[PDB]
C-alpha cells in the first residue's frame, strides 16, 4: 500500500503536464519546510479572498469558510492547467511565491499538509470533509491525472450525466456530500447552477465541532441581548465559564481569545473590537502580520467568558470572487486550458462552477461534567462577545488558518 | 475520660491530647454566639 | 463566605491561612491539626488544567490570623512547609474525588490563645454527627458573594466570616446536580424550602467544616470545603470532602512521613 502521509515525492512520480515560473519568522517544530511555505501562502491567500467576499455581503450577514480546502480543491485544477490558465492560479492562489519543488508537487504537499491536520483535528474533535471533481460522462478523462487525484485528493473525477440529467447529477451530488458528512452538510448545489451545459465542477465541503478543552456548563446559559452591526437588539443563548485562557487587548481596545480544543494542537481565535469600532474596520484593517502578532503577544490568565452559542452554514458559488481575484480564463470555454484533466483528443473543457460549504457548530461541550473547586483564583479580566466578533480555527505549530468567518448574528 | 487520641505524636506533633478546646472558650467555660445553634440541630 | 458573619477573636484557633509566595497571593483555607501538619484541599495545589502544581517552595501559612489583610503582630505566626502530600487517587479529570492534602511545616508552630489544633473524627464521633439536618461551621476568607465580571480583589471580607449550614441528605445533594457523586464527599446548606441560607464561596475551598461534639465538647473537623456551582445559588449545595473517610490515608502518610 501507499501511505501519502509518509510517502515522499519520489516515491511515485506524479508530475504536472505544465509547469510555472515566475520572474521573518521561525519555522515550527516537527515540520517540513515546503508544507510551511504552503501555509503561509493559503495565509495570504485567505486575506484577499476573505475580502472580496465581504465586500459581498450584508455586514449582518455570517461568515464561514475554510480557505485551506478552496486552495487544496484549485490545487487539483492546477494539476492539468496549462498557458493563461495555469499562470492566473498560480496568482491568485499565490502558489506563484513559493520555491520550484513545492510549486510543482503542490498537490502532493498540500495532502501532506492535510495529511497532518486531519489527524490532529480528529485526535478528540470533529473535522470531517467531502471533496470532488465532477465531470460530464460524455468526455474520456486522463487516466493517470485520475490515479493521481485519487492517492493526494482522496478520489479521483468522477463522471456524471449533466447532459442528459442535470437535476438528477445534482441530487446525485448533494446526496453524496451529504452521505460522506452524516446529513451534516446539505444542499451544497443549489437548483440552477447546474444545467446540460456544465462540463467540470468542483465542490468542496467541511464540517467541524471541536471538544472543547474547558466546556461551558449549561447551567451557566441563558438568554442575553446581542447586539447587531445595524443597531438592533438580538435573543441570543449566551454561555460563561471562567479559567485560564490565552488573552490579550490590542490597538484600540480590541480584545483576542484563544479557546483551544482538546489536545491543544487545534484553537479557535476570537476578535472582538470595541463597542465603538465597528466589525468592518477591523476586517479591512487586518492582515496576517498583524495576527501573528497579536497571537505572538498573548498572555495566560484566569478571566471569564460570555460566549453565544451560535451555527453556521454558509455556502456559496467561489467563481464570482475568484473571477473578481483574477481567475478568468479556467471559467471561459473559449479561454480555458485544462489539457491534462482530458485524454487525448481535442478539449474544450473549462470548469462550470465550484462550490464552497461548511458548517460550524459551537456550543457548550464544544461523558462527565467536570467541576474545578472553591479556590481564589480571580477573574483578571472578562471577555462578553455581545456583539459581532470574528473567528478564526487554527493548527497552533503551523498557524495554518483552517477556517476563518464572523458571527454577525448568532440569534434567531 | 473524654479523648483518646489516635496518632502516634512521634510522627504527628503534640497538641492532639489537646485538640478541639478553644483557650478562649470550652477552656474559659464561655460560648461563642452561635455554638447553641448547633446543639439545637442535633435531632 | 456568603451570609455569613464576622467571627469572634479566638473562635476558630485552627483556621489556616494558605499563601503562594510569590507572586503573594491568597489562595485557600486550612486547618490545624497538630503543631506540625496542615490538612487543606488538594485542588488548591494541584489542577492540572489550569498548569497548577503547587510544591512545599512556591508555598507559605499564617496561622492564627483574624483580619485578612492587616498584619497582626505577636498573634498571627508565618510557617514555611517542609512538604506537602496530595491524596494519589484525588481526582482532578473530573469530580475532585477525594480532594485532599496534607502538608507538613518545616519547624512545630506554637500554640496560644490564637492558635489551636482542631480534632479529626473517629469512627464513633462520625456516625452520630453525621447525620442529615444537624449543622456543622463553615470558616474562611473566600469572596462574599459569586461574580461574573472582572473580580480581582472584589467582595472580600475585612476579617474571618463563618456560617453555620446543615448536612443534606445524599438523595437530595446527588439530585441537585448532575456532577457524579461520591461516598467521599457529602453536601451542606439550606434547601430553598427553609428561608435561610448560606454558604461557601470562591477563596474558602481547603477550610474546615467542623462540629461539635455532644459527647466530649470538643470541636471535630468533619469535612473540607472542596467545590459547588456558584455560591448560595437556589436549590444548589456546597460540596464537602469526607474527612473520617479518608482517615486511613492520612495515617498512612503521617506515621510513614512525619518520622
Ligand atoms: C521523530 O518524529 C517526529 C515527528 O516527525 C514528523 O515529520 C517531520 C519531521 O519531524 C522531525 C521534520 O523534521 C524537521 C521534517 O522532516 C523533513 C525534513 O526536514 C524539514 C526535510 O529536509 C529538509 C526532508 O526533505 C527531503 C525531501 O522530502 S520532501 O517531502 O521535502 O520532498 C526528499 O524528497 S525526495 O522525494 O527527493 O526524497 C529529498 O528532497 C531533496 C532531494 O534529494 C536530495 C533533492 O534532489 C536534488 C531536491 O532538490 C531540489 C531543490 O531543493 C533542494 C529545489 O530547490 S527549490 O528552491 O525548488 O526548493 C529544486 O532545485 C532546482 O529542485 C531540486 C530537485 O527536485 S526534484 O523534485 O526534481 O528532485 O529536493 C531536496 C529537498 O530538500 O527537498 O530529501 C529531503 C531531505 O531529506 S533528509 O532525510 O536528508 O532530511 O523531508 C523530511 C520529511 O518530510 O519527513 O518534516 C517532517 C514532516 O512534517 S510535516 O509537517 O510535513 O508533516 C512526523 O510527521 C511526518 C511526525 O508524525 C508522523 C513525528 O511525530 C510523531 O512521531 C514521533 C516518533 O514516534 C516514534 C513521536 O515522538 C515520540 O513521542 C513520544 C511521546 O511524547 C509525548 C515519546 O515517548 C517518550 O517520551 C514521553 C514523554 O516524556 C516526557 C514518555 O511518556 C511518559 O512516559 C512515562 C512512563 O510511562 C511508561 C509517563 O509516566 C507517568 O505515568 C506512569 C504510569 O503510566 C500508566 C507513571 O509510572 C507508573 O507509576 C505508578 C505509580 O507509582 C507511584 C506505578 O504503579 C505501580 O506502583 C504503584 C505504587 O506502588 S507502591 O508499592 O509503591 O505502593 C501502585 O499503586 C499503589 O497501588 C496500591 C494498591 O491499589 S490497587 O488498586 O492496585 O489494589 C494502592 O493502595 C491503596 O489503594 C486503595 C484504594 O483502591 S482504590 O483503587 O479502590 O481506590 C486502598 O484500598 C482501600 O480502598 C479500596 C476502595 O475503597 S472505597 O470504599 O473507597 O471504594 C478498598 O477496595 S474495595 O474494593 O473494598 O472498595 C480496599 O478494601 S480492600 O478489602 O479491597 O482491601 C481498601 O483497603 S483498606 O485496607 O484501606 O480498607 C488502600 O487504602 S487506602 O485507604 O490508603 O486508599 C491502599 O493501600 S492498601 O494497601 O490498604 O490497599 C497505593 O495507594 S497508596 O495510597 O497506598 O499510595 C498505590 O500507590 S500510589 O501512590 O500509586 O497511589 C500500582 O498499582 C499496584 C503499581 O502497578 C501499576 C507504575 O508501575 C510501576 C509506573 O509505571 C511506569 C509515572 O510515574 C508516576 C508517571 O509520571 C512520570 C509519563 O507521564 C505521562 C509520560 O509522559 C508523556 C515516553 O515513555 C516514557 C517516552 O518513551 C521512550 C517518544 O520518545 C521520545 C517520541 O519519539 C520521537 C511524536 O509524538 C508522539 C509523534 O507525533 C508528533
Ligand atoms: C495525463 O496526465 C499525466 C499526469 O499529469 C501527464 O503526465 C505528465 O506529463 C508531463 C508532460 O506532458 C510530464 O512532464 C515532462 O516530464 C519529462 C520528464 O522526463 C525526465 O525528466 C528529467 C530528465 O532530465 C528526469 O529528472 C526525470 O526523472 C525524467 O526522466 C520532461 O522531460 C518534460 O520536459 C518538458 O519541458 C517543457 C517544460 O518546461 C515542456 O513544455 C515540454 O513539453 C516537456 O514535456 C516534462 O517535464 C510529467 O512528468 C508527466 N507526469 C506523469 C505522472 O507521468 C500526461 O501528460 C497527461 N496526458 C494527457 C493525454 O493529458
Ligand atoms: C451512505 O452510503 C452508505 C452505503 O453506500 C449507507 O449505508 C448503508 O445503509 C443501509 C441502511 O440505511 C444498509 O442497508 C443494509 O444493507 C445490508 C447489506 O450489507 C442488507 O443486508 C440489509 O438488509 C440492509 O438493507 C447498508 O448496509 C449500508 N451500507 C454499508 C454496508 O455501509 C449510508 O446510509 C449512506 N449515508 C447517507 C444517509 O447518505
Ligand atoms: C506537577 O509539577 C511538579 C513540578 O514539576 C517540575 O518538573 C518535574 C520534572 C520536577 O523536576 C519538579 O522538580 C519540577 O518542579 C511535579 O513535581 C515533581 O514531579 C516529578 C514527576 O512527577 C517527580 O519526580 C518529582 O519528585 C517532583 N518534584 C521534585 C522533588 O522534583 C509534580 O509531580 C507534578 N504533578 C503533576 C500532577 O503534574
Ligand atoms: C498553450 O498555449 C500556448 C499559446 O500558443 C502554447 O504556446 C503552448 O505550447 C500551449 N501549451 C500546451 C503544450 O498545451
Amino acid at each position: 500500500p501507499v501511505d501519502i502521509c509518509t510517502a515522499k515525492p519520489r516515491d511515485i512520480p506524479m508530475n504536472p503536464m505544465c509547469i510555472y515560473r515566475s520572474p521573518e519568522q521561525k519555522i515550527p517544530e516537527a515540520t517540513n519546510r515546503r508544507v510551511w511555505e504552503l501555509s503561509k501562502a493559503n495565509s495570504r491567500f485567505a486575506t484577499t479572498f476573505y475580502q472580496h467576499l465581504a465586500d459581498s455581503k450584508n455586514d449582518n450577514d455570517n461568515i464561514f469558510l475554510s480557505p485551506l480546502s478552496i486552495s487544496t480543491a484549485f490545487a487539483m485544477t492546477k494539476l492539468g492547467a496549462c498557458n493563461d490558465t495555469l499562470q492566473q492560479l498560480m496568482e491568485v492562489f499565490k502558489f506563484d511565491t513559493i520555491s520550484e519543488k513545492t510549486s510543482d508537487q503542490i498537490h502532493f504537499f498540500f495532502a501532506k499538509l492535510n495529511c497532518r491536520l486531519y489527524r490532529k483535528a480528529n485526535k478528540a474533535s470533529k473535522l470531517v470533509s467531502a471533496n470532488r471533481l465532477f465531470g460530464d460522462k460524455s468526455l474520456t478523462f486522463n487516466e493517470t491525472y485520475q490515479d493521481i487525484s485519487e492517492l493526494v485528493y482522496g478520489a479521483k473525477l468522477q463522471p456524471l450525466d449533466f447532459k442528459e440529467n442535470a437535476e438528477q447529477s445534482r441530487a446525485a451530488i448533494n446526496k453524496w456530500v451529504s452521505n460522506k458528512t452524516e446529513g451534516r452538510i446539505t444542499d451544497v448545489i443549489p437548483s440552477e447552477a447546474i444545467n446540460e451545459l456544465t462540463v467540470l465542477v468542483l465542490v468542496n465541503t467541511i464540517y467541524f465541532k471541536g471538544l472543547w478543552k474547558s466546556k461551558f456548563s449549561p447551567e451557566n446559559t441563558r438568554k442575553e441581548l446581542f447586539y447587531k452591526a445595524d443597531g438592533e437588539s438580538c435573543s441570543a443563548s449566551m454561555m460563561y465559564q471562567e479559567g485560564k485562557f490565552r488573552y490579550r487587548r490590542v490597538a484600540e481596545g480590541t480584545q483576542v481569545l484563544e479557546l483551544p480544543f482538546k489536545g491543544d494542537d487545534i484553537t479557535m481565535v476570537l476578535i472582538l473590537p470595541k463597542p465603538e469600532k465597528s466589525l468592518a474596520k477591523v476586517e479591512k484593517e487586518l492582515t496576517p502580520e498583524v495576527l501573528q502578532e497579536w497571537l505572538d503577544e498573548l498572555e495566560e490568565m484566569m478571566l471569564c467568558v460570555h460566549m453565544p452559542r451560535f451555527r453556521i452554514e454558509d455556502g456559496f458559488s467561489l467563481k464570482e470572487q475568484l473571477q473578481d481575484m483574477g481567475l478568468v480564463d479556467l471559467f471561459s470555454p473559449e479561454k480555458s486550458k485544462l489539457p491534462g484533466i482530458v485524454a487525448e483528443g481535442r478539449d474544450d473543457l473549462y470548469v462550470s462552477d465550484a462550490f464552497h460549504k461548511a458548517f460550524l457548530e459551537v456550543n457548550e461541550e464544544g461523558t462527565a461534567v467536570v467541576i474545578a473547586g472553591r479556590s481564589l483564583n480571580p477573574n483578571r479580566v472578562c471577555f462578553k462577545a455581545n456583539r459581532p466578533f470574528l473567528v478564526f480555527i487554527r493548527e497552533v505549530p503551523l498557524n495554518t488558518i483552517i477556517f476563518m468567518g464572523r458571527v454577525a448574528n448568532p440569534c434567531v | 475520660s473524654e479523648y483518646q487520641t489516635f496518632f502516634n505524636p512521634r510522627t504527628f506533633g503534640s497538641g492532639e491530647a489537646d485538640c478541639g478546646l478553644r483557650p478562649l472558650f470550652e477552656k474559659k467555660s464561655l460560648e461563642d454566639k452561635t455554638e447553641r445553634e448547633l446543639l439545637e440541630s442535633y435531632i | 463566605i456568603v451570609e455569613g458573619s464576622d467571627a469572634e477573636i479566638g473562635m476558630s484557633p485552627w483556621q489556616v491561612m494558605l499563601f503562594r509566595k510569590s507572586p503573594q497571593e491568597l489562595l485557600c483555607g486550612a486547618s490545624l491539626i497538630s503543631d506540625r501538619w496542615v490538612l487543606t484541599a488538594a485542588h488548591c495545589l494541584l489542577y492540572p488544567p489550569w498548569d497548577k502544581n503547587f510544591t512545599e517552595n512556591d508555598l507559605l501559612v499564617r496561622i492564627g490570623k483574624h483580619s485578612r489583610t492587616r498584619y497582626e503582630r505577636n498573634i498571627e505566626k508565618i510557617s514555611m512547609l517542609e512538604k506537602i502530600y496530595i491524596h494519589p487517587r484525588y481526582n482532578w479529570r473530573e469530580n475532585l474525588d477525594r480532594d485532599i492534602a496534607l502538608m507538613k511545616l518545616k519547624k512545630p508552630v506554637a500554640f496560644s490563645d490564637y492558635i489551636h489544633p482542631v480534632c479529626l473524627p473517629d469512627r464513633e464521633t462520625a456516625a452520630s454527627l453525621l447525620q442529615a439536618g444537624y449543622k456543622g461551621r463553615v470558616t474562611g476568607w473566600g469572596n462574599l458573594k459569586e461574580t461574573w465580571t472582572a473580580n480581582v480583589g472584589k467582595g472580600q471580607p475585612s476579617v474571618l466570616q463563618v456560617v453555620n449550614l446543615p448536612i443534606v441528605e445524599r438523595p437530595v445533594c446527588k439530585d441537585s446536580t448532575r456532577i457524579r457523586i461520591t461516598d467521599n464527599m457529602f453536601c451542606a446548606g439550606y434547601k430553598p424550602d427553609e428561608g435561610k441560607r448560606g454558604d461557601a464561596c470562591e477563596g474558602d475551598a481547603g477550610g474546615p467544616f467542623v462540629m461539635k461534639s455532644p459527647f466530649n465538647n470538643r470541636w471535630y473537623q468533619m469535612g473540607i470545603v472542596s467545590w459547588g456551582e456558584g455560591c448560595d445559588r437556589d436549590g444548589k449545595y456546597g460540596f464537602y470532602t469526607h474527612v473520617f473517610r479518608l482517615k486511613k490515608w492520612i495515617q498512612k502518610v503521617i506515621d510513614q512521613f512525619g518520622e
